[PDB]
């Protein structure tokens, strides 16, 4: 649990940037649902950064 | 005399042969940032779409496991890639609410 | 007829010299069409790793 | 639609025998051009045999 | 005409190494961007085919 709970801390921190994190209700299913939300997001950025530098190449 | 003479015997049939095994595209040079000249079939969108780069047929294999069509613009290939595998995680997650439900 | 002699070989000798340097440009591999595809992917082929 | 598809593969199929002709004709230009080159330096050796 | 602008100006770009100084770049067949403008046709002709 406290992998996935670390994970979503640091991503959090990382797309509110300097914004104060909203407190809300941590329990199983809100973090589940925050991890699949960040594993997605993690795999799309990659994705979308890739097309972005082969799009100023071509 | 008679040793240069020898080595200009020929010269215009060793030229021609030589040049009849050359590929005249890949003398097209082309300059991206003002200084590289490149062969214009170094160019990723050449290397991709053209017909008589030794690597169209490779990508045409690409193209067709992708269903990517050929009249398509080469840069459109990662853009479409990475809709496919936005694809593939939306039926996913789909499958996966589907079979919980079940 | 020594200075003739000397110019006929200078000429035989900037042609042959041009000409060795010519079939060596002919000779890269690099313009060759039949340069089979490398097998694995250039790492100049940013495209393609991407 | 398979046989606009058909067709379709027919006309790629052309536009590749259009290139062909273009690269005998650009091959073509540049050895009249070698020839003329060739021809002048033969008339130079010719002026040198005559001396 | 037509064909012999495109062919020549297709084949002068195929020598021009363009950025390369002169001294040092062999030409291909050993040719110049000259020895193909005079396959170009007579002067009114491609005056007359541009218009």
């Amino acid at each position: 649990m406290d992998e996935k709970s670390t994970k979503i801390i640091m991503w959090l921190k990382k797309m509110f940037g300097d914004k104060p994190l909203p407190p809300y209700e941590v329990n199983t299913r809100t973090m589940e649902i925050l991890y699949q939300l960040a594993e997605w997001n993690e795999a799309r950025d990659k994705d979308l950064s890739l097309v972005t530098e082969d799009l100023k190449l071509k | 005399i008679i040793q240069e003479s020898q080595r200009l015997q020929d010269s215009i049939q060793k030229e021609v042969k030589h040049f009849s095994a050359i590929c005249l595209p890949a003398l097209l040079k082309v300059s991206t940032d003002g200084f590289n000249l490149l062969p214009s079939r170094e160019l990723s969108i050449n290397r991709m779409s053209n017909t008589h780069a030794p690597y169209y047929g490779i990508f045409k294999g690409i193209y067709e496991s992708v269903r990517l069509p050929l009249y398509k613009a080469p840069e459109s290939v990662l853009s479409h890639v990475a809709d496919m595998k936005k694809q593939l995680f939306f039926l996913r997650s789909q499958l996966s609410s589907r079979s919980e439900a079940i | 007829v020594y200075r003739e002699l000397g110019s006929i070989v200078q000429e035989l000798k900037e042609s042959g010299d041009k000409l060795e340097e010519r079939l060596t440009m002919l000779s890269d591999v690099n313009l060759l069409s039949a340069s089979k595809p490398r097998s694995n992917i250039d790492s100049k082929d940013l495209t393609s790793h991407r | 639609q398979e046989q606009i598809q058909t067709a379709e593969r027919e006309i790629v199929g052309q536009d590749l025998n259009c290139e062909r002709a273009q690269d005998l004709c650009r091959r073509s230009l540049l050895l009249r051009a070698f020839n003329k080159k060739r021809e002048e330096e033969c008339e130079a050796l010719c002026q040198s045999n005559k001396k | 005409g037509l064909q012999q602008c495109m062919l020549v100006s297709e084949c002068s770009r195929l020598l021009t190494a363009d950025s390369v100084p002169p001294s040092d770049s062999t030409s291909i067949l050993g040719l110049d961007k000259q020895d193909l403008l005079d396959l170009l046709p007579p002067n009114m002709l491609v005056l007359w085919v541009r218009d």
